[PDB]
């Protein structure tokens, strides 16, 4: 049951080691995954964020 | 027969079988920081090598 009803989902806080000052902190955008298997060099980036 | 870190370390009869079965090498270990994290060292991908 794959949905698209985003407006009852929430992005999130992430805690992530690397931030503007140089320690991990809890960002509001925090990279989970990155897929890179694309053949023309485009990557796939799932942030704590929704966009 | 699963080696870790190669080829066939994780396995399955077909790509959308619930059926998945994998022995690669991952140790949780004790969180070091105040914070909240699954912090995990896992063998590299097998298929990747």
């Amino acid at each position: 049951s794959i949905t698209d009803d985003f407006t009852l989902t929430s992005p999130y806080l992430g805690f992530c080691p690397y931030c503007r000052h140089s320690a991990p902190c809890f960002s509001p955008i925090k990279i989970e995954n990155v897929w890179d298997e694309s053949d023309d060099g485009s990557i796939r980036i799932q942030v704590s964020a929704q966009f | 027969a699963m080696n870790p870190g190669a080829f066939g370390d994780i396995q399955a009869s077909s790509l959308d079988a619930t059926d998945i079965v994998a022995r690669t090498d991952i140790r949780l270990l004790k969180p070091s920081v105040k914070n909240i994290h699954v912090p995990y060292t896992q063998a590299v991908s097998g298929y990747e090598m």
